[PDB]
RNA sequence: AAAAUUUUAGGAAUAGUUAAUAAUAAUUUAUAAUUUUGAUUAGAUUGUUUUGUUAAUGCUAUUAGAUGGGUGUGGAAAAAUAAAAAAAA
């Protein structure tokens, strides 16, 4: 399982908020 | 060896208009994508021009063939190399062991050359002499240039 | 006038299709082993030109390789679009009127 | 990708009653550097493997 | 002169069938 | 034209079951009737020519593969370099086996495939570099300068030496009058753990001496030690005066060439390495493909005796065993 | 040195190749040589009115031997092992 980066990711794009 | 950086930054703009950087973990490829049958045309091929086979439509490959392939012929040691390679070619033709080699007209070799088993006994000396002639037509102005300091 | 037909015949002889079609018979070292393998236990089909033969004694009278019966007219009726009728008149057996 | 499945499969036959190993390492996606992985495997096995001859090389992207 | 290529194709196809005889059944 | 999967299915069997002439007949005449030969078609043909060691046939396949614009893969370069090492060579009594192998540069095709393997991005195996060094070294060929540079970069890439390669390369260096290169090869194979060479380890008598190549450019450019740097001394020896030593040095170089010019009367002009050195690959004596046997000499006729496999007046299934 | 005589239940091609030669040690010439009257290869394979049988010009058996790279020595390689072949009083 890939560890989460310390920066922002495209996987956190749904958590960005529309 | 150069290491992969691992992370890349791509620019994303929000609905308001603010731009920032998504950090994406990316790795580069190491192996070519050769398993697909599509041919792109960009791969280094293997040279096979030096090989001697039973192709009667071609000439016997001599070392002088790689000395006249587009070099700078005004260089002195290249002229000396061409000269010594032609000397070795003519000397290995003259001192050739012709013990088993026989040249009789055989009817079954009409629409082809001699057979593969009788290449060394029938085809070798004739191809050597024809290669000597076809190289003499290309070299005789390099070793012996016309009279107008020499190489 | 004969130079055109003679040069056309000489260039037809030196064509790669004519030299590939009239290749000699493959040897036993070229086919493979001493035998037992089907299809490679004999040589392949040899085609000869009757005017410029690449073998001596085109026909024979052996028990199994007997080929005089296969030179008659009717075996060349399979390919009449590609046929040469002067070679058919000169080299065929049991031609009709 | 966010997930990666790897497979380490060796086929163990019997060469005159003694085991021989034909080992294959397979990844699930592209990008994973197998050329750097193999030299880590190759440096480890130069001291620990007692056999007549053995190879380790990269066959595909995965 | 012109019909030697199709005759060559028929001869090579016959040689390919004689090589297909190596497979045996099916 | 039948199904092209049926065309590949017969090609898969003839490379697996029968000899090398069957795949060369099927793929060539199949190409002329219009079967599109892809890379999996050429890999089965090149498997059969690499097994039987047909050095002329690998060049003809690799010429037809480049004409059809079929890009080779790493399995293809595995068959080109290993197939040049399995070529027949050597000498019967005074009869040279495969004398047309020299005019083909099969050592160069095995070297050209190694350059094209690394340039296209594939990873060459350890048995390619051992089989590429064999083609420069085999008794019809004397190329030890190129084989040393190939072995020098083989150690820098952390490869391990094959016991067949050390057997050929030791015999080539003693043939070409290299005791320093041969003693350094037996010293190297004993330290790396090559099987069969863990007992043969020689001391380095050339430890204080420099290389032969750096002597020669030093002689073109201490002046008393400049001309006699190549001269080897025991330590309990001293040089003569330079006018007396130079007259003695040309005395020895005219006596070495006098002893090397007289022919041995029952050798047919051959070195003792090349006498009784007939080579065919392992396929010629009841054996099939194995990856670890790169250039495997065929097993002797004393391995299989007749009348222990089949009784008297009964046929045995070994048609070409005892024929060398 | 010569003549001469072998076998294959599903029979096809073969070649350091034939002759000539001011040519030891063949840089040439030739419409070359073997083979369907069965060749080459592959399998089996010491041969031999000596054995056995029968009324039998039939069938069936065999164990005298030889050995192009171990050493150019020796007249001759047959030389890495044989109860005689007695080997210079
Ligand atoms: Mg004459």
């Amino acid at each position: 399982r890939r560890s989460r980066r310390v920066e922002v990711e495209p996987g956190d794009g749904i958590a960005l908020g529309e | 060896p150069r290491r992969i950086p691992g992370t890349t930054k791509v620019t994303y703009t929000n609905k308001k208009g603010r731009t920032f950087s998504f950090s994406v973990p990316v790795s580069e490829l190491t192996h070519p994508q050769v398993t697909l049958e599509s041919a792109a045309g960009t791969w280094r091929e293997m040279d096979t021009s030096f090989c001697e086979l039973g192709d009667i439509e071609d000439d016997m490959p001599s070392p002088v063939d790689e000395c006249l392939r587009g070099g700078s012929s005004l260089d002195k040691r290249l002229i000396q190399e061409v000269r010594e390679r032609f000397v070795s070619f003519c000397r290995e033709y003259v001192l050739m062991d012709t013990s088993g080699m026989k040249s009789t007209i055989l009817s079954t070799e009409l629409n082809a050359g001699p057979d593969y088993e009788h290449y060394d006994r029938r085809l070798r000396r004739k191809r050597h002499w024809l290669a000597i002639r076809h190289r003499f037509e290309d070299v005789r102005y390099v070793i012996w240039p016309d009279v107008v300091n020499p190489s | 006038d004969t130079e055109q037909n003679l040069l056309a015949r000489e260039q037809h002889v030196r064509s790669p299709a004519y030299r590939e079609l009239h290749r000699p018979a493959l040897t036993n070292a070229a086919m493979g082993l001493y035998g037992g393998e089907p299809g490679f236990e004999k040589a392949h089909r040899v085609w000869v030109d009757p005017d410029r033969p690449h073998i001596k004694h085109i026909y024979n009278q052996t028990a199994l390789a007997r080929n005089l019966r296969y030179a008659r007219y009717g075996y060349f009726k399979r390919d009449m679009h590609l046929l040469d009728v002067d070679k058919l008149v000169r080299h065929a057996r049991l031609l009709p009127t | 990708p966010d997930v990666c499945v790897v497979q380490v499969c060796d086929h163990m036959q019997h060469d005159q009653g003694v085991k021989r190993h034909a080992l294959t390492i397979t990844y699930g996606a592209d990008g994973f550097q197998l050329r750097s992985l193999i030299r880590r495997v190759r440096r480890d096995l130069e001291r620990q493997l007692s056999s007549t001859y053995w190879q380790c090389y990269q066959t595909n992207e995965r | 002169t012109e019909g030697t290529q199709e005759k060559l194709a028929a001869a090579i196809q016959e040689h390919v069938q004689d090589a297909y005889r190596f497979s045996g059944p099916t | 034209r039948r199904d092209p999967t049926e065309f590949l299915r017969v090609l898969r069997r003839m490379s697996r079951t029968t000899s090398w002439q069957k795949t060369m007949l099927f793929a060539s005449k199949g190409r002329m009737v219009g079967y599109r030969l892809t890379r999996e078609h050429y890999n089965t043909v090149l498997f059969s020519q690499s097994l039987w060691g047909r050095a002329l046939e690998i060049v003809r396949v690799v010429r037809a593969m480049q004409e059809d614009k079929v890009q080779p893969n790493g399995a293809t370069y595995y068959y080109i370099v290993n197939g040049m090492g399995n070529a027949d060579h050597g000498w019967n009594y005074d009869f040279r086996i495969n004398r047309r192998l020299e005019k083909i540069q099969h050592w160069r095709v095995a070297l050209e495939a190694l350059e094209a393997c690394e340039a296209n991005g594939f990873d060459s195996t350890d048995t390619m570099h051992n089989s590429a060094l064999i083609t420069l070294v085999i008794p019809g060929f004397n190329r030890w300068q190129q084989a040393s540079l190939l072995l020098q970069r083989m150690l820098r890439e952390d490869r391990r030496m094959h016991p067949t390669m050390v057997k050929f390369y030791h015999d080539c260096l003693v043939r070409n009058n290299r005791p320093r290169e041969a003693s350094s090869l037996m010293r190297l194979a004993a330290e790396r753990g090559v099987h069969g060479y863990e007992d043969k380890w020689e001391a380095d008598v050339y430890k204080g001496r420099p290389l032969d190549s750096e002597v020669m450019n030093e002689s073109e450019g201490q002046a008393s030690s400049l001309a006699f740097a190549s001269l080897m001394l025991r330590g309990d020896q001293r040089p003569l005066p330079e006018n007396l030593q130079a007259l003695l040095e040309e005395e020895t170089t005219r006596n070495i060439e006098a002893e090397r010019s007289v022919p041995v009367p029952f050798s047919a002009g051959l070195h003792a390495t090349e006498i009784n050195s007939v080579f065919r690959p392992r396929v010629y004596r009841q054996l099939w493909y194995k990856w670890q046997h790169i250039a495997n000499r065929y097993r002797p006729t004393a391995a299989l005796k007749r009348r222990q496999l089949a009784p008297r007046d009964s046929p045995t299934g070994i048609p070409g065993f005892y024929r060398i």
